[PDB]
Formats: structure tokens, sequence, C-alpha cells
């Protein structure tokens, strides 16, 4: 997908 | 005074989480981007689907309009940016040069330059006409969450997971300013105020801060929302009352009075994290967009 829609841990 | 935004339309069609929504400067259109690799164009006033723009090999984290509403730029996990002619749907340029995902992008007010931020911890400045990289700024030591030009394009503001907000001279590339407050939370968003005198920044400690960039001083704080994981856009709402608008990880849109920092409204109806909001340039219209469990865009209209 996309990094923004995955977020930061 | 308090706004009275109400839901008018819900826009379905993205098959994966929505990443960003932006109104065109002429106020005719809404552009959305998604993890599904697609840009979608919708009517800003009715929400009627206009068209789909494709070509990225991986998901898109950001999309942004040119000043004349003719061009889009998209930033994707395929490590490229793409410049698109909206009317014809053509990819006019593919900006290669980042070595990791591209997270954020914007045009300058002239729209002869594009700024990009990447997981490779750099900020890049690209020439719109040729698609060639003009400058690579070693901006940060962690992924860059946002980039934005000021009103005349002489200044670029960037934010990063490293907790820093930095101001760069577009022409020269030197770091003019580094901004950080008492703690070191990751900075998930930043943007200049419409007059260019302030920058609004989001940190992953449930906080929005309005900064006077010249004095290096935090002027306002906005709290009460949930922001700890996601790079959520925030906006200045100026068509009616002067508000600060932001999505939230509790699935609501939050609207604060800019001066009093009071929450004046919460918009309910999304079923996942509200990752993105945008404000229409002439009408009191908010567009909001949410993550994988929701996949929709919502338009809200108010009287002030």
């Amino acid at each position: 997908g996309a990094a923004r829609s995955e977020g930061f841990s | 005074v308090k706004p009275n935004y109400a839901l008018k339309f819900t826009l379905a069609g993205h098959t994966k989480a929505v990443s960003s929504v932006k109104f065109s400067p002429n106020g005719e259109w809404l552009a959305s981007s998604s993890a599904d690799k697609l840009i979608k164009i919708w009517g800003a006033y009715d929400g009627k689907f206009e068209k789909t723009i494709s070509g990225h090999k991986l998901g898109i984290s950001d999309v942004a309009w040119s000043s004349d509403s003719n061009l889009l730029v998209s930033a994707s996990d395929d490590k490229t940016l793409k410049i698109w002619d909206v009317s014809s749907g053509k990819c006019l340029k593919t900006l290669k040069g980042h070595s990791n995902y591209v997270f954020c992008c914007n045009f300058n007010p002239q729209s002869n330059l594009i700024v990009s931020g990447s997981f490779d911890e750099s900020v890049r400045i690209w020439d719109v006409k040729t698609g060639k990289c003009l400058k690579t700024l070693p901006a940060h030591s962690d992924p860059v969450s946002a980039v934005h030009f000021n009103r005349d394009g002489s200044l670029i503001v960037s934010s990063s997971y490293d907790g820093l907000c930095r101001i760069w001279d577009t022409a020269s590339g030197q770091c003019l300013k580094t901004l950080i407050d008492d703690d070191n939370p990751p900075v998930s968003f930043v943007k200049f105020s419409p007059n260019g005198k302030y920058i609004l920044a989001a940190t992953l400690d449930n906080t929005l801060k309005l900064w006077d960039y010249s004095k290096g001083k935090c002027l306002k704080t906005y709290t009460g929302h949930k922001n700890e994981k996601y790079c959520i856009f925030a906006n200045f709402s100026v068509t009616g009352g002067k508000w600060i608008v932001s999505g939230s990880e509790d699935n609501l849109v939050y609207i604060w009075n800019l001066q009093t920092k009071e929450i004046v409204q919460k918009l309910q109806g999304h079923t996942d994290v509200v990752i993105s909001t945008a404000c229409h340039p002439t009408e009191n219209i908010i567009a909001s967009a949410a993550l994988e469990n929701d996949k929709t865009i919502k338009l809200w209209k108010s009287d002030c």
C-alpha cells in the first residue's frame, strides 16, 4: 500500500 | 462563534485506504490519493466522481495541485513522483531520484518547482518543466513527513520523525531554522499559514502547535484529538470563521477556534482513522478521508 496509510510504529 | 458543519456527501470508490484529499485552487475539484495506487478526481460541490488517474506501481501517500488547478503531483512507495495533466490524464513526468518511499509533495506558488520528502530522509526540489532534480537536501535523520512552500516560494518547511521542523532557503538550500519544543515527539505534519507568517505543526503526542517561525516561538497549542501513529494533515480554515481543522485517530474530524484553542466542533461518521482533511478555498466545505476500515471520503458544509 502506502507508507502514510501504514503509519509509524 | 461556532461552525455547524454537516455531512452532505460520502464518496466511495477507493479500494484501499485513502491517503490524502486536496481541493484544487479554483475550487472546482477534489483530488484524492490512496494505497490502491490511484488518484481520483471528484466534484468539489456535488461529490460526483469525475475520473481515475493511474500509473504508480505502488501506493500513493500524497497528491497536490498546481496553482492553476491544471496539474497534480503524486508521491508514491514506488520511490517516484509523477506530474499529471488532469484534463488529459497523462503522466507528464516521472521524478526519479529518491532511494525510498516518497511521503509528501507540493508545488510552489509559481508551480515551476516541486518539493518532495522521502523515507530516505532527504528533501528534493524538482523542476516542473524538465522533471529533473534541482537540489537534494540532507534534511533529516528520519523519514520526512511533510514539505511545504511559503507564500512566495522563497522558503520550504519540512518535518520529520526525528522530531525536528526545519526551514530551508529554496534558492540556496541552507538550513535557516530548526524548531523543536520541550520534548522530542516525532513531527508528523507541518505547513505554512496562508499569510506565510506562521507554521502549523503536528506531533505524534496528540498535539497541534502554531509557531511563529521567525521568532522560533510556539504561539498556540491545540489538543483533545488523538494523534500518535499517523501523519495526519491539518489545515487553516479561513472561508468562514478562522479555525484549525484536523483528522484524528478516534475517527473524528476536530475543529478548533484558532485564537482560543477551544474545540468548537467534532465531525462524526468515519469508521477508521481520519488521515486527511482539506478546506475549500471559497466555500465553508471540509473534505475528510479515512483509512483501510473506512475507505471513503466525506464532504461537510457549514454556514460559517
